[PDB]
């Protein structure tokens, strides 16, 4: 049996709260920046605010972290086993949606590497979610975890400029194991 | 003149988009309902403003663990008007003081005596809730049996004080079912009326001042009405006459409704005066719901978009008719209201900011003297709209007046916590304009024009306290058109300085 | 109410009162009037937060554990009142008897040494039914204004019941 | 091994935001007066709202909508997968019936190709729905969706006359896949 | 594969919309007329309302509907095919039960023809309703629906006499599939 | 497939239900007064109340039903089922136990023999119920069902000697099958 | 079939009961007398709320409690059965959260001998208890179970050391079976 942990990251309390060097970032204020002009960037390293560098994703707007400054290995002590690793990411965006609109996101990683979101509540990227997975097994210190928005420029007008400017925070639920 | 009805179904713009684990509630009591979403990753709230727009994801400072424990409950039981979380025990509650940014460390209040209070849920025989029973203004505990009716006192601090058994209800112990008892106040007294729903009859127990109950009335239902299992009895005031209606809802094979009026007019309120010397008084009364639904009806004729910023209804004198008996003279002052202003923050009724009235004689002709008075609210969102609701009309009077925030050191006025500053101007005088309404050519055109500039200073300093604030009236000038557009005589009268007491010390006029 | 240091009181227009500062108004008094009180008592000059009377308010409340505290009010006009001082004209908890919540106008002091002293009288359980001393035992706190003295016998500016000897022996 | 989306389509949102030329109309202002008078059109193409031409369903109101007209492949990048097949539809009637009411309606597609809503409230066709063969071979991008209310006319007197007057909008959940 | 369709049928619109000829009536003024005197009778044929006629059912108020009379054949057009036949029944019946009191009631058809009616809102007679029947295949034209209540009578002192009084209706949660 | 049927059994009105030849009691006051003395007894024959009578049992407030003087077999005809087996029963003891309290009590039968009562909400005595028991197959009419609460003598400081005088009634909720 | 039976421990009621000789505290004034200095210890023996011994662990508050002074045994007469197992413990942490806080917290008995709380309302350590588990089988009146919370030092900087000083209890859900 595995010690089942369940982790709750909030992306603007990473964001603001990173090392003076990297430069931290208000979340809501830099995501209301950066969809109202084409582009930009807010951040440094792997705990990013930028757009996309690919065809047909410069219009979306990526919000990657680094697994290894999130700092979920000191939540418990080193003697209980180190064999800690992901069972399960699900992430809830609390906005302000239209009257029949929907969140469009995908959380990707550096197939089970990808996962999309649909409404923002404690969303898996499941139709029913049974453990009888995606991110399954990745460990929770190497890596970096990417949400991307697609269609989130207001320049390029996209559906999406509207609901990221209600956007304050991004919560994401890790759920993992200690063995 | 007070009908209501409900408009079309309209979609609404903007919702709070995350629609699992929430429920609609007034979590900090500033009187805009919030959407408190209690997930199990996050916790905290949406609010909904007045003019349409919702508020974005506030996150509550610290909340329970056993907010989602399945016999908690939100009541108020420290009684400043909030909703605390308890879990009542029988000899022991646990309460959770809201605090208005979220909850704060949870206590154990043990229960002095022989007291051993009653459990919500717990029987199905019996009926545990909160509610005023004794008319005080705290939510008390209440025990509905099939035989008596037994209150907590609620002490504040999660105390309880000893039993007290209102008597005069009874029931039939098999057809007894807690779930067709409604405990709601009907007439406005105070205490909580007990309301019994049978099938084709409808027992009332009227609170003597808590008491006791007297004896029940039935209230036949009509022809085509029977209650069950499935039906619901709803009590609102959904009428705008300051009194809650009895809403009985059939859902079954398709949903109708019933509603009970049980009076015209909100009870024991002062309708007539008598000095039997040949004069008397006959007072009227309307809702402030009324007032803004006029308000809010004439608007939407001009399509301007209206806002209310008053969420409770306020039970308004609107007609003080006076007679004398002996000549058979009437005059009748039929008043008018809009702008009610309730602040948020204080939890107070900040009184209305525009009141007309309308002196109309019946002499046993004569054209009624229509007089506009605006009044400062201290809301500023209700502050900055009155100014474009005067009498514009001759294009040369002088620039209109706003508030004068200041500051007192060194013995002199220096101007300028702004809440605190927009506070002391409750109650003062903006404008007031005289009209003679004789159906004429110069009908919309005033006898005079009165503007006031009100100022406030601060004589100390408040961190976490309230300042100390002076609040008076700068200048005041006053115009006379009688009903001449152009061509009016004007005049002012300024304070230029005040001392540390507030008397003049250098005046204009 | 908690009843402690963390509790804020009402004016009588109403409105809430903070402490008043010049740093706040703490001074160490153990004499009114030129009458000794018998203990030494922490002033505390009040002032509404929303002036209009410009009346100052002072809470007497004593060091010693023994006396009982009380309130004075400086009108403008040249009065000052006394209110709440013997126990006949505070509503305190029955229970605990410190535990004062509101100290009712006992005495008034004109500029020209003219008096008022104001009587009440307590709740008691006369006339009620079994009923009613069932469910509301002990309901001896709630007072009732029951006459009101002026008519000053004689000029002086001390209140009546400062010196504790019969406030309506004078004449 | 898949990237589960949700998707919300409001018909009188569709039906509003057709191009001119192309006959934009109201929903809830076109069902009353198509159910009022016998016959009658709205629109044009598969976007469509009219009376269904064989034999049984003279008296049938059929709402149809085109599938390609929606773009449902923009909500995302196509870097993602171009494949997007439809996983599971299911209706929503807001705000129509009541506890003890029903509604008929037959959601079908141009075996597994038609659907019958009853309540009306997230409701699929079936008494259980299990995601343990719903909707194999279904695009996206083609094809047209129509919905069909039997005995909704109001000269020849059917049920659901008087009921498809009080009709706000209809609500589609598309479930679908980015394999 | 088939068309899962519910239907919500009500007893007292049964009884009430019964032609001229065949005797129609109230159905909580005929409940309360018959439960009170103990013997009696309502309506014609197989949309009657009686007491048992068969021994140990002479104390026993059923209420019979004919299959043929519901006319749900009508509900949806012929072309979605002919295949209309019962997956399940359930049985509504708002009246008003005490505290800790239940309801005896037997929904038969002339073991999977029976079915106990016992908490009455939205009553299957299964501990656990599992698609995974009775009256499952009976067509939805031929046959006869009856819903017993034993122990009917004030005169012979039945324990469910006062509680049919508040009975107001009898209705049907009627779910069958057309393949 | 049977008939299965749910019956709620209340044991106070039993106990009150009693002729008095037998002699009936309420079990609220019965309950005060034997668990403040030690010794006593109340009722007669099956339907008593009275202390447990082996060794480590003579502090058991035992509660005792006969199953022939509840006549569940005249809820139903015969004519449909002579065959009257219990599936499962329940415990509800209202109006007793706070939020994070317990009880401890044994309905027993004279391993699916017996039942510990734990929190008397609707209590089974499962940690995860599941049809798919104890008392399955216990005849209607023959047997009797006895529930002892142990520790519940006053002078001996039994801990739930302050508790059971709370106790105003015991609801048994019988699951049986006709078939 | 066993009796299953639950239990709910409190420990503030277990370590404010103890004997003066074995030094009793309050739970709730002992830990943030604990957390806000550095270490030091409460009560005796097995029944000790202190920081931890090992490495890595000093900076972790760790609650024990002794399974043999519970008197779980003499809730029920020793003739029902004489093992007494456990199949399961949830732990209930009546405290306040943050905005997103978890909580971090391990239950350990002196992979089925450890639990990790996550959420403290009703928290097995799993994510989904299945019952077809830890602590599983250890009996009821041998041995000591400890309750470990990392970072709780206020000294040197713990990110739980301000939810304990609202931690008013601990609440121990154990499910035994008495067979």
């Amino acid at each position: 049996r595995a010690l089942e942990v369940e982790r709750t990251v909030s992306l603007a309390e990473v964001y603001a709260g990173l090392p003076k060097d990297n430069g931290p970032f208000s979340l809501a204020q830099e995501i209301d920046k950066l969809v109202s002009q084409g582009s930009g960037s807010a951040g440094s390293g792997n705990n990013n605010l930028a757009f996309g560098a690919g065809t047909d994703t410069k219009t979306s707007l990526q919000a990657s972290v680094s697994f290894a400054d999130l700092k979920i290995r000191e939540d418990y002590p080193a003697s209980l086993g180190k064999i800690r690793r992901i069972k399960q990411i699900s992430v809830t965006l609390p906005a302000l949606l239209g009257p029949y609109q929907d969140v469009q996101a995908i959380l990707s990683y550096g197939g089970c590497e990808a996962l999309a979101v649909s409404h923002g509540m404690n969303d898996s990227g499941q139709f029913q979610l049974d453990f009888n997975l995606p991110f399954e097994g990745i460990a929770i210190d190497q890596g970096t975890l990417t949400l991307s928005f697609p269609n989130a420029s207001m320049p390029e007008k996209g559906k999406q400029a509207t609901m990221l400017k209600t956007l304050n925070d991004i919560i994401l639920h890790i759920r993992y194991t200690i063995k | 003149m007070n009908a209501v009805t409900w408009g079309k179904m309209q979609l609404l713009p903007i919702t709070p988009a995350v629609q699992d684990n929430a429920s609609l509630m007034d979590i900090n009591g500033d009187g805009q309902l919030d959407w408190v979403i209690t997930g199990p990753g996050l916790r905290g709230y949406h609010s909904q403003h007045p003019d349409g727009s919702w508020t974005r994801f506030t996150p509550l400072h610290a909340l329970p663990i056993e907010y989602s424990h399945p016999r908690a409950q939100l009541a108020d039981l420290m009684g400043a008007g909030l909703s605390d979380l308890v879990l009542i025990g029988p000899k022991s509650v646990r309460l959770y003081v809201n605090n208005r940014d979220g909850f704060t460390e949870g206590r154990d209040v043990v229960q002095s005596g022989d007291i051993t209070l009653p459990l919500p849920g717990a029987d199905a025989r019996k009926l545990v809730a909160f509610s005023d029973v004794l008319g005080s203004g705290q939510a008390h505990l209440v025990e509905v049996s099939a035989t008596q009716v037994t209150c907590w006192p609620n002490l504040g601090h999660g105390r309880f004080g000893q039993p007290i058994v209102l008597p005069g209800f009874s029931q039939s112990a098999a057809s007894f079912n807690p779930d067709r008892v409604h405990l709601a106040d009907l007439d406005g007294s105070g205490p909580a009326d007990l309301i019994y729903v049978h099938a084709d009859r409808l027992d009332i127990f009227s609170n003597e001042s808590g008491n006791g109950f007297a004896k029940p009335f039935t209230l036949s239902f009509p022809d085509g009405l029977r209650f069950d299992d499935t039906c619901q009895l709803q009590v609102a005031d959904v009428q705008g006459l300051g009194v809650v209606s009895l809403i009985l809802s059939v859902p079954h094979m398709a949903p109708h409704h019933w509603r009970c009026d049980l009076t015209n007019a909100k009870p024991w309120l002062l309708s007539e005066t008598n000095n039997n010397m040949g004069a008397n008084h006959t007072l009227h009364y309307r809702s402030s719901v009324q007032f803004w639904l006029d308000e809010k009806a004439a608007a939407l004729a001009t399509g301007q978009t209206p806002v209310c910023y008053l969420p409770f209804p306020v039970h308004t004198l609107w007609q003080t008719e006076t007679e004398d008996e002996i000549s058979g003279n009437k005059l009748v002052t039929t008043l008018r209201y809009a702008h009610g202003a309730w602040d948020g923050r204080e939890r107070e009724f900040r009184g209305f900011g525009y009141v007309e009235q309308t002196d109309s004689h019946q002499l046993a002709r004569t054209p009624p003297a229509l007089t506009k008075s605006w009044y400062a609210t201290g809301l500023p969102a209700v502050d900055n709209a009155l100014s474009a609701g005067y009498w514009r009309g001759d294009k040369q009077a002088f620039a209109g007046f706003t508030p004068r925030f200041t500051l007192w050191k060194e013995g002199k006025d220096v101007p300028l916590n702004l809440y605190w500053l927009n506070r002391a101007l409750k109650g003062q005088p903006l404008r007031s304009e005289l009209y003679g309404l004789d159906g004429s050519a110069q009908q919309q055109i005033p006898y005079t024009v009165t503007e006031s500039r009100p100022q406030v200073r601060q004589l100390q300093d408040g961190a976490t306290v309230s300042p100390v604030l002076w609040a008076s009236v700068v200048e005041s000038r006053s115009y006379h058109y009688e009903r001449i557009i152009s061509d009016p005589q004007c005049n002012q009268d300024i304070t230029l300085s005040s001392d540390l007491f507030g008397q003049p010390l250098k005046q204009v006029s | 109410p908690n009843y402690d240091e963390t509790d804020t009181f009402l004016g009588p227009e109403g409105e809430v009162l903070v402490v008043a500062l010049n740093q706040a108004d703490i001074r160490s008094e153990s004499s009114l009037q030129g009458i000794n009180l018998g203990a030494t008592f922490t002033v505390t000059c009040y002032r509404s937060r929303l002036e209009s009377h410009f009346n100052r308010l002072e809470y007497w409340q004593p060091q010693t554990t023994g006396a009982t505290d009380f309130w004075l009010i400086y009108s403008p006009d040249g009065q000052v009142h006394l209110l709440g001082k013997n126990p006949q004209a505070r509503i305190s908890n029955p229970l605990n008897v410190n535990q004062t919540a509101q100290w009712l106008l006992e005495a008034s002091i004109s500029s020209h040494s003219e008096q008022i002293y104001y009587q009440y009288r307590a709740e008691d359980e006369a006339g009620c039914e079994t009923d009613e001393l069932a469910a509301h035992p002990s309901a001896t706190v709630q007072r009732y204004l029951q006459t009101v003295h002026y008519g000053n016998l004689t000029a002086s500016d001390v209140f009546p019941t400062l010196n504790g000897d019969d406030p309506l022996k004078s004449g």
